[PDB]
Parts: structure tokens; sequence; C-alpha cells
RNA sequence: GUGUGAAUACAAACCAUGAAAGUGUGGCCUAUCGAUCCUUUAGUCCCUCGAAAUUUGAGGCUAGAGGUGCCAGAAAAGUUAC
RNA sequence: AUUAACGAGAUUCCCACUGUCCCUAUCUACUAUCUAGCGAAACCACAGCCAAGGGAACGGGCUUGGCAAAAUCAGCGGGGAA
RNA sequence: GCGAUGGCCAGAAAGUGGUGUUGACGCAAUGUGAUUUCUGCCCAGUGCUCUGAAUGUCAAAGUGAAGAAAUUCAACCAAGC
RNA sequence: GUCCCACCCAUACCCCGCCCUCAGGGUAGAAACGAUGCCCUGAGGAGUAGGCGGCCGUGGAGGUCAGUGACGAAGCCUAGGGCGUGAGCCCGGGUCGAACGGCCUCUAGUGCAGAUCUUGGUGGUAGUAGCAAAUACUUCAAUGAGAACUUGAAGGACCGAAGUGGGGAAAGGUUCCAUGUGAACAGCGGUUGGACAUGGGUUAGUCGAUCCUAAGCCAUAGGGAAGUUCCGUUUCAAAGGGGC
RNA sequence: UUAACUGAACGUGGGCAUUCGAAUGUAUCGACACUAGUGGGCCAUUUUUGGUAAGCAGAACUGGCGAUGCGGGAUGAACCG
RNA sequence: AGACUAAUCGAACCAUCUAGUAGCUGGUUACCGCCGAAGUUUCCCUCAGGAUAGCAGUGUCGACCUUCAGUUUUAUGAGGU
RNA sequence: CCGGGACCGAGGACCGCGCUCUGCAAGGAUGCUGGCGUAAUGGUCACCAGCGACCCGUCUUGAAACACGGACCAAGGAGUCAAGGUUUUGCGCGAGUGUUUGGGUGUAAAACCCGCACGCGUAAUGAAAGUGAACGUAGGUGAGAGCUUCGGCGCAUCAUCGACCGAUCCUGAUGUAUUCGGAUGGAUUUGAGUAGGAGCGUUAAGCCUUGGACCCGAAAGAUGGUGAACUAUGCUUGGAUAGG
RNA sequence: CCUAGUAACGGCGAGUGAAGCGGCAACAGCUCAAAUUUGAAAGCUGGCUUCGGCCCGCGUUGUAAUUUGGAGAGGAUGCUUUGGGCGAGGCUCCUUCUGAGUUCCCUGGAACGGGACGCCACAGAGGGUGAGAGCCCCGUAUAGUUGGAAGCCAAGCCUGUGUAAAGCUCCUUCGACGAGUCGAGUAGUUUGGGAAUGCUGCUCAAAAUGGGAGGUAAAUUUCUUCUAAAGCUAAAUACCGGCCAGAGACCGAUAGCGCACAAGUAGAGUGAUCGAAAGAUGAAAAGCACUUUGAAAAGAGGGUUAAAUAGCACGUGAAAUUGUUGAAAGGGAAGCGCUUGUGACCAGACUUGCGCCCGGCGGAUCAUCCGGUGUUCUCACCGGUGCACUCCGCCGGGCUCAGGCCA
């Protein structure tokens, strides 16, 4: 919309608020980045600070597949369980059955441990593990094995 | 000419892009092109089925490595195991791939079953009706209700394993003896070392002989 | 209150001197000097060459040297009275 | 370094001649001038009397004084920093 | 400067051209500027030109040695300097 | 030079009225209110470059005024009126002849005195500068609305055979001849005209082109070039014409 | 750290307002985000450098013109109110 | 003679790339209300130009925090005109 | 304590403070009277009179300038659009969020519906192989709006001391493919980290970059074509120039 | 669409920049060289022919069948498969036909305007007719209907048949496979391609479990995956140049293409090439008969028209500049600001209102009660009952209060 914007307040004010000493001539300074090393490098120095120079090694023809792996903590582990289920286990009315837990068919690889977990046993298969997280698991009376 | 704390910008509009920009108008008026062409096609093809028989294919990289899809076509194992003409089978709505292999035994037993059933449920017109044949049907059941996708009748039924299973208590296994942790190291460093063992070993025999 | 130069006070090691308390991190104090890229040497015994091994070769990480005196650092000779 | 002949080449002197000059005067033809018919262009912020002062240090316009009477024709080259 | 298998010059190339229907009293490239009388000393510098015993310098290819190879190291070595 | 009385005036100071800005309060057992409203109280106002807020106009789109109009819509003229601080809005009179507004949202090729700005139109200068090379005109009669520059006769002059004479090449293209004529053109006039209107006019066995070659140009045989094409003209070619 | 619970910092508990311990004001308290113009200056009192001097060149504290009218100096960007 | 090559020559004329680039001149369109500057610091083949800090506007939040001050008094240090 | 003169009249039932207290000069002007009821008061335009008043736009420390542009009128005439960023305002859902590449359907470029993948976010750190976030009611101390049984509990945020994960430098237990393995405990080191999630899509404004980029403007450079009717040189074929 | 402004290149400066996987649209596969028909060149251009065939020629330095790596050849073995002819019916193209007022009155030159009364509608898109028309006219919506031409698809029927040719299951054994090519060195160009991604020039020049590739040069030993140096083929994709059609929050004659007009025209240049200006009388020309002045152009009367304030210089006709008429001012500029005066012209406002008392005229109906209905449930309306000291309208007289301007 044109009808509401600056240069529409403009219209009858000569220079048109580009200043008068200073008239708005076509590239002073250069087009782009030039003036890098030279007169733009106190604003290049005190904001982004390393854009000049070479660190670490190249890798030729990286495939972004052979690095996939999501992960995921332990403290949101219940949440993959459905609703429904969920309420059963933690209210305290199963007793003697325990969930078997499939990280790789949600889309996981390795499981994190980061929070807390609840004394109720549980079954986890995944890719990878964190030292961490298999202790968590085990103490609460649940084991966790490997599947490829 | 940068002036204040900015993102360094990198916009590719030095050549004469405006000679080529491709505006999309006929959004609508081509989409109304395809519908027609495919019921003329299928106005064409009156008891036909549009689509063509796919087998089922697991996808080439670790990661899909889990996800199922369609492929191209049934080798010529599982065609011969089905016992299915190599030439007629093209011409009854079955697609054929001459450059695939088995080289497990899974794939080819879900494959067999899943093109087993489809020539049960085949009706096949006689070519002069006055003269029927043996493999032809007897014109008694010629009247039944027919489908015409045959992507959505016989698409993958379910990609993906299962979410989760509920076992009983008692049955849970027991790990691994050093951990699942200490597994993984170990047989990280096994493979790095394969080939200084190997050899460390192996000059010793010669060295007592 | 960015860089370079130079300067002050401690910490953890190893030493010199003196009977000992102590003193010593260059010249009694105020000047005496140098980025990115590239090359070269010392160090650990370390990481990678992406189908798998073993030796050459090459590539990485940390500290010095080769230099810009227009010294916050382009590679550069005249004439026009047409 | 000299040099006969030749030159719409540069320079100095002598004889003849003359309004170049002392020192200006007169005559003739075609214009300028008046009339009938025909009939343009440059240029132009607004305009058009002076003296001093101050001011961007040389005013037609400001300040203090001089002053100041319709409408007009032929010449002129001080000014309009024309 | 040049005796034709040549000197000067044109063209992207050509079984292509000019001088040339020409041959040293000729063709081509420069400086001085009728006649008379004359035209001195300097080869250190910058150019041009001549003579290769000299080994000084020295490319690609080729030869020899080490190594499992990539590669490295040696003699020899045209013109020019 | 020093001292003492009275008196004159700034957009400055004091009191009062009105406008706007800022700050602080009151208003529901609602007899209540463009609550974005109303009432009470206090202080302040200069400004280039620049920042923000509020409003007025122009061309189009959706909704709504059950909107105005051939008994006169839009447009234009008007030392005739009313409103607003202002950009602007409304009405009276005259001319004319077919479409046009108010209110809330949407949208943009949306507001001019300048740029030796672009296109078109018009002034002062101005009835002014000027229409002065090539020796020069005069009397009577006729035509006609009208005669210095139309026609006849008689005088006076110039070009003076390397001519202002008589014929051609290049170039022009009907300018040639007759009859007639309002405007325009012939830098004055015009009955006259190389202008305007209507008709007519260029005859070859002997004069030229047609034939032959010169400097020169272009095909053929062949060779170059990715190619448009470059060279080659008797060249490393199986190349012709005469009679019964 | 000291011959040493001897010191050192940080602490628990308790005591001290009857008056929280100079004047005046508070018509303006703290923090954060985004961005415009500007980067040729000039004049005056006191101090002051080069120069014979300048309506000349160069500095320190503060007030002005630029960006600003009004009343006085007849006139006059900077002087007085 | 830098002379001539269609009034053009110290490198002809015509169309296109082409709206060639400019730290340099010129222009930039209605009204009212409130606030209101800078010619100075550091670096740059920088000195008619840019980045950086300063001066300025608008949008806010935390409390109304009782905190503050281009000022005076009292106690106590430094200086070399 | 008594005179004289000038300017002003805001407000619109009662309420208050008081006095000289059948009342009043005490929170803002009322009473009596005369002429005229239209050009009389008032408003517009033209002219004379008193005082004041240098030509606009622009660059500049300084413009009325002997600094530049401007004879006059009408119409045209200059910060725009797209992609990618950034902060602030409105809106939907919220550990999630985004239908429109595509399919179904339709009163057909409108409207309505569906889902597999995918993008950003939920986890960082090293050049890399790699590894990967709770001693405590998710910690201790000093301030904090608000609440409270009056004892206290204390959001957001500011400062300070600690804990955990990755990197760097030390230490090297139990074990053993006797050279592999790396527990535990430290260190004036280091990170765009953890410590009861805040993000995704869209709307509007300011600012930035490349694009013709607010409008008009060079002296040059490159690709492809057309000219010897003027003039310069040469070739083939013609012509012309008294008398001493 | 995403991968992705990513790996990588770069005075590592300014800058440049792909691919694999993944979702979708559309889907379709194949024929040559290398083998002896060898118990029969079984193949083809051309000419003549009555249509049955004949003749010359090409060709054994290789014309048909058979085979193409997915195989296949050669052997075993039992089953199965294969031609022709009719054909309803449907779909494309052109062409025949389609509902309702000129009813009545007013303004007007002319109703297509205003008022009253009607009708049609799967048709209220658009245009014309003397002004805004669903019913005056052409067309518009819906399925049918008259006639004709040529190609497709196809329900279902009628007839031959194994000399031949084709498919499937197993196997001891065989299993031919593209050369100045691949590859290497060097040079130039190019790419994101980095001890060298592709291309081209020159020198050297291969092999049979052989060869290429596996994104860091080299040697030794393993592994994965394809089969180069011969060839064909629909759809999803680009485009307004050519022939047509439908549309717009686009421009409205200095705009929009240079051109709304006898526009690439007139015109300029030796030439390549450059290149404009210019729309509108009225519903209908009904485009002014006739008289008179003048040499003529034209003028004055008189005519057509709703209008000549529309006369082929023509709808509306602004400003700069000019003429006539009216008013006013002027001693080397004019214009302008504040405040009176004179002259001309002019907008407002006022010209009564309310109340009371007396008198006169006219009407139905004030308090009260009964019935019905509504509603805010206690406030109202309608019908009846009233019947003159009540109520209402008008007129005449008297009185109080207020109301315009200047003092």
């Amino acid at each position: 919309p044109t009808r509401f914007s600056k240069t529409r307040k403009h219209r009858g004010h000569v220079s048109a608020g580009k200043g008068r000493v200073g008239k708005h001539r076509k590239h002073p300074g250069g087009r782009g980045m030039a003036g890098g090393q030279h007169h733009h490098r106190t604003n290049l120095d005190k904001y982004h600070p390393g854009y000049f120079g070479k660190v670490g090694m190249r890798h030729f023809h990286l495939l972004r597949n052979h690095y996939w792996r999501p992960s995921i903590n332990i403290d949101k582990l219940w949440s993959l369980v459905p609703s429904d289920v969920r309420e059963q286990y933690l209210s305290g009315q199963k007793k003697d059955t325990a969930p078997v837990i499939d990280l790789l068919s949600h889309g996981y690889a390795k499981l994190l441990g980061k929070g807390r977990l609840p004394e109720i046993p549980v079954v986890v298969r995944a890719r990878y593990v964190s030292a961490e997280a298999e202790r968590k698991v085990k103490e609460a009376g649940g084991v966790v094995e490997l599947v490829a | 000419a940068i002036k204040h704390n900015q993102q360094i910008p990198n916009n590719h509009f030095r050549k004469h892009w405006q000679r080529r920009v491709r505006c999309h108008f006929d959004q609508p008026g081509k989409k109304v092109t395809r519908r027609l062409a495919r019921r003329a096609k299928a106005a064409a093809l009156a008891p036909r089925p549009v689509d063509k028989l796919r087998p089922i294919v697991r996808c080439p990289t670790v990661k899909y490595n889990r996800r199922t899809r369609l492929g191209r076509g049934f080798t010529l194992e599982e065609l011969k195991a089905a016992g299915i003409p190599r030439l007629l089978a093209p011409t009854i709505g079955i697609a054929v791939d001459h450059r695939r292999k088995n080289l497990s035994e899974e794939s080819l037993a879900a494959n067999v079953q899943r093109l087993k059933d489809y020539k049960a449920r085949l009706i096949l017109f006689p070519r002069k009706s006055n003269k029927p044949k043996k493999a032809d049907t007897p014109k008694d059941q010629q009247t039944a209700e027919t489908t015409t996708s045959l992507r959505t009748s016989f698409g993958v039924e379910q990609p993906l394993a299962p979410g989760f299973t509920e076992i009983s208590k008692s049955e849970i296994p027991a790990g691994i003896e050093g951990g699942a942790y200490r597994a993984l190291r170990k047989a990280r460093s096994d493979a790095r070392l394969v080939g200084v063992r190997e050899k460390r070993a192996k000059e010793k025999a010669e060295a007592e002989a």
C-alpha cells in the first residue's frame, strides 16, 4: 500500500529528506563488499571477527547421508508411547507388562540421557546409546539392546 | 557498502537475469488440461485399469533404509517362480524389469505372494467370442464389480514397522556382559587394529621357523 | 577502551648465586620495529586420504623464521606548442 | 668558405614623384532622409536620473541628501561590470 | 644489400602474389643538395659486421646410476651471450 | 566635565479573554454514554539539515445511501454570498447538452514555478532594420472594375562576334503549343507568366544505340577456408569445326 | 598462612534510632532496541605562537552567528537590551 | 602541411552491445501540530570521498524505586605557572 | 480616611468560606430610560492619505548582489518493483508449526477438501576421528512487584560464588589378543552451551545489498556494415592556349 | 519441489557454485557386425505386359530366414497357441427451427423518462432503434428436431486349419561379442573437478577372465559393479513467430505500438539508413429558394432546424495576446503590509410568541362505569353509557412576560 508511506509526506520539501550538503550521489564508497581490508576494516572487525583466513582440512565429495543420526534425550522417552496407554502405566494398573520402544521407527538413531526417569521397567532398541543414558535406564529395571 | 551490524549479503543478480524469468500464471489452466487427458485415456481403456502392477522395494541408503516404496518391475526370477511366461506378462498389465536381482530371500518371498494373488483376481476375456479357449473366463463370472486405480487397491500396506510392542515382565532379555556402551567401543577399535595385529602375529610364525 | 610495539604484578615447574634473609622471566627508567595468502624448520607419535590393508608421498593441529621504511602492509617510465 | 643569373623572400641609403603630413577645402553618382506598397531577427527576472555611506571590500532598488511635469524626430558610442 | 635454391615487400591460408615482358650502365634502401675551392683528429661508450681452436654459461628430446615405483642425481649439450 | 528632577517607547515584565500541546483528577446496585464522550484544575509555545503524528484533494475496485438528472448531468465564466487557522468545501447568476456524487474499506503511472526541462501556441522590440552590383527610360492609342513593369506605332539606349547571337554532351522530365482563369506563388502591382484549369504535340534500310577491342571485371579446370567465400583467366584439363 | 585456632576472607547469634547523623534543589530515575543528518566552519573578552604589519596564518576555557525575528548604534550575519 | 579521404580527419559515416560508468554540476510537486543538530576522535594511494565514536528522533519496559547534581560548606592529598 | 479617570463582564438552579446577621459589596453585572426598525450598524471592491517594505530558486562561513538559471501561457515531468536479510506493531496455533510441487471437486483463472515427504525449531562442541548436559525440593548470598494465617513465601530482572557437557594440558586403577584399554582425581585455560523449552506461518513501517535503481549528462572502448559525384595518386582514350 | 547458497573453486580478494538419495507428472520398449541355405540367392531396381507372367540388370569382395548377452546354439521331453469375413450402437463437422405489452395519461423535436395496469423467465450476457427498453428487432438459456459428407471405436455373430510357425521345463557340453580405437606423455581452452572434469592437436600404441569406473600422486595383495569404440523410438517440457478465439481493479487522441485517418505514407540522404503531423456538424443535408448592392470575393433582407450562441475555417471553446463600450489613476518605475475616509454594490436580523380574563360561533364528548383485545401485570386502546359551570377548534376585546440596532 503506497497511500501511506513516507514518500508521500515529502512532497513540497526540496531534497526529499536526503540532505543539502550530501546530495545522495550514485555509489560513494564502492559496490558490494569493496574495501574490506582498506577503508571498511573498522566495521568488519567490530562485527564479523574472522572473515579472512583459512582453517582446517578439506573434504572432497561429501555425502551427508553417511552422517545421519538424530538424537533424543531420555526425559522425552515416555512421550513416544500413546497417551491412552501412557496414563495406565504411570497411574499403576498394569504391574506385570513392559513396553518395547523402537526408536528407529520414530526417526532416531542415538539415545542420549539428560533428565530423570520414573521407576518403571522399559526396553529400548537403539542404534547408538550414551554411557550415562545406559546407567539410568538400567537402574530403573530396564535394558537397552543394540539393533543396527 | 556495509554500514551497520548486518548479515553479509550474497545475491546472484549480476547477469542478465531479467531475460530468463518464468512466471506461472497457467497453474490452473494446465490442471484442467491434465484432467481432460486422464478421463479421455480412461474412456479408451474401457474395462482395463489405468495403471500397471509394481513390486515392493526398499530404499538404498543407510538413511531411508527403514522405509519401503514401489519399484519399477518384477525380476525374471520372480516371474518364473509364479509361473508366468516372460512374454505374456507385459500384455496383461504387469510391469517387468530385466536388470534387477534378488540377493536376499526376504524380498523374493514378499513379491511372489503379492504377484500370485493378482493372478487369482484377473478376468481374461477371450480373443474371439464364438470360440473361447481353456485359459479364458467361461462367461459365467465375467459380471462382477471391478477396480480401476490399481495403485490404491495394491499400494504398500505399511511402509514402517510398528511403533512399539508390549510384552509381559520376566520376558525381558539380559544385555551384553560388558554393556551396551562398551560393546561399541570394543568393536570400533578392533577394526582399526585389524592390520597391525595380523602382520605382527604372522611375522612371529616365520620368526620361530 | 580494536590491532602492533613496549611495560607491571602473581600462579604451577626446573635452575643460578649466597652462611642466610633474599634476588633473578635480558641491558637503571623513558625509542631501537611488522597482517591475510605462500614457503621453511622444531614438537606429539596424534588425526584424514571417504570399498579394505602395508610402506613412500601429500594434507591437518600448536610455536618460530623469510616483508611490506608510502612503515594497519597495490606489482608500475616519459612527452603533448596538434 | 665564396658565387654570375633569377625572387609577389627579410633589411639600410640616394634621385624622381606625390594631400602621408604642417591644415584643411570643394565637386559628382548611389544610400542614409520623407511618401505609397511589402515587412523580418538578436535580446528580455522586474525595470531604467545622481553624490556619499555601509555591504560579498566598484548599487538602477537599502540609509541620508540633491531633486522631480504629457506625447515625441535625426545623430552619437560614456554606462547597462551590454 | 643482392648472381635467382637470391635481395626488398604483400597475405588467415593456398598448385597465392608486386618489383618482373626484369639480370649489376640492373633492382631495392638511406643521407647531402648547381658551379668553383676543400672535406682535419678520435673505435673509449651505444650500434653494425667477421672469425670458432676456446668450455666459460646452457632448453626439450636422448644416455647412465639408485629405488618396489612415482621421483631424484650425474655427465654430454644447438643458437645466443 | 560632574550632579539632580520630570517625561517618551520593544514581540521583554504584570492582569484579563480566546486557540492548541502536556500532566494530574471525577463520571454504573446505571433517570445511561459519538466512555474515542463530558466536567474541574495547572504549566508551557522561536528554529535550517532531520524525525514522528493528524488531516485535505485525483484516477479506479467491494458494500451502502430503496441517493441527483432532458421540468437540464458534467464542464466553463463571474472587483455576487457562507464555512474552516490552513490545504479546501458549499450556494446564487450566465453558457451548454448526457451522464454523476456522499459515507466505511481496498488499490496506484496520485498533487509543480524553476532542471540553458519536453511539445504546441503568443508577445515587446516594430509598421522598425531594410528591399541601393550588371549605364535608362519617354509620347499616343487599344483592352479593362483597376496599367511604371500587358499589346501596337514612333523616338532614345545596351550587348559589340573569347556576345545578352545560332546549335550540342552530362543533368532535369512535359517545363513545348493553343484556349480560358476566382484564391495562392512571381519579397511593389498585375488584364501578363516556366503558376492554375481543359485539350494537343516527338514518324528513319542511310543520323545514333546494336558490331570490335583497350585499361579493367566475372564464369569454367583446380587449390585454400569451420563458413559467409578467397585465389586462379590457360594454368599439372580426354576442353574444338568443316564438308557430302 | 603462623612455633601455635595465631591470622585472613566469607559466615551464625546478639547489641545500637526518642534524633539514619552538613546546606539548597529535585519543572524530570534507570536500562534496552532501531535509525536520520553531519564530518569545508566563522566572529568576540582574557591567555598566547610565527611575522615590520594585515579585514593574515595557528592554539586553550567560555559565550555567539550559521539555524533568528524584535527595540537602539543613520546604514551594517557577530556589538548593547 | 599531420595534409586530403562528400561543408566531418592527430584516425570517416550508419545501426547494435547501451538506459555504458561518474567520489562531479543541475532539479526533486498539498496543509497543520510536537521535538531539534554537526563541521570533532581513530584508521584508509585518504585530503571535493567513506567506515567508527559523538550530538538527534521515535518505540518501550522496571519502579513511581525517594535516587540524584556543570553548586556551596567542612576534613584531607597532589602541582612548579 | 476621602476624591477624579481609564480598560474589562469570563461563568449560568441550590451546595462553600464568612460578616456589620428581618439582611449583605461573601465561589465572575445587574437596574432605569431614549431614538431608530432601515443601507442606520456591518461586509466586499476601487482610489487618495500616515508609517513600514531591495528578486525568486540554489551552492556557500557570508546573496538584493558587478555569482549562475528565469520573455509569457497550456498539457507532460522525478525514491518505484522483485529476491534475500534485520528490528518493531496486529493476528492464528503452540513443542511444535507450514493445504495450493501435486491429487479430489466446482455455479470453473474464484471457492471447498485430503495426505506421503520436506523446510525451520526441539543439543552443543572440535581441524578431525569422536564424545555428548540433575551432589541439593534444579544450589547458596544481597536486593525485588504482589500475596499473607503477620510468622513468612517471594515472579521478571541485576550482581556475585558454585555444579554439569565439549575442547586443551596433567594423573594412569581393576583388567588384558602384552599392547591394548582409559576408571578416578586435578589445572591464574577455552565455547555462538545445560541449569522446569518459544518457535512457525502471515500482515504493516523504517533500514541494507545486487539489479537501468530518484531523474537528465561525458572525453572513450568493442562487433558488423556503407562511401573516390568533392579532394589525393596512377592507368586506357580524347580536347584546348592572340601578337611582339 | 527439495537437497543448497551446500561440498568445492578464487591477487582464497571482489566473487562464483554442482551431484547422489527423497516426493510427484507421464510411462514402452528394441535391430545390426561377428556362425555354411550349401540337398539347390530361397532376396531386389527397371522395362514389357493383359494382370498370367516374361526379359535384362544388381549381387557370392555376400542379397533373405535364423541370433543380440535379458541370452542363445545344439540336444532331451509332453502339452499348448496362431488365419479370413460381417457387424448393431456410440463419438467428431456443417446446416434447418424456439417465450412474453407498442395498453392508458403527463413533459419533449423524438419516450428508451415519470405515473397506473399486465405477461414471460433452464432466456434480467451484449448491441441497435430520434434520450436509461426482459416483452420493437438481431441475439442469449435448455434439450430436441430437418438434411448431408468422411474417418474411428466396438457389443455380438459366420466360416478354414497344421506342410508350416510359436510358448514352457531340464542338461554333459559349446557360447563367436566393434582398433590408429582405449590408455599414456605434452600443449591450448574450459569446468565447482582440487598431482590436472570434458574437448581438440602431436609422439608412442595394448589385452582375453580381459577392459573401464570406485573424486589425492606411487608399488604389492583383495573386494563391489557394469560391458565402451554401430543404430531406432510416442508422452510429461519450451515458445504469441504463423492462423484463430476468449478475457482484464490496463491506456482514453502530447496517453496507448512509430501508425484509432490513402503510415513504414509524405519528406531528408550518393548510400547503409532516418521517419512525422492529422479523430467528433445534425435524429435526418432538411448543406440557405427568391429579392437587392457589388467588376468579383462577399454583404443586407428572407428561409430550413428543438438550436445557425451547430454554416463543411462546423459539439463543448479555458489561458497567454487584441478591439469596442463603461469606471478610475499618473512631477525620474510598478506591485505589497497595518489603520481610517469617500463612492459604488450587497448578505443577515426584524415584521411577533406564550399565558391569563371577558364575549361570540361550531362540533362531539370531558370525568365515571360496563364489555372485548394487547401489554412492561399495571399501564393503555376500541364499542357503549355522558348530554352543558366539562372538554376541543376558531373569531373579537383587555392584561402580564419575552423579543431586532445603536446609545
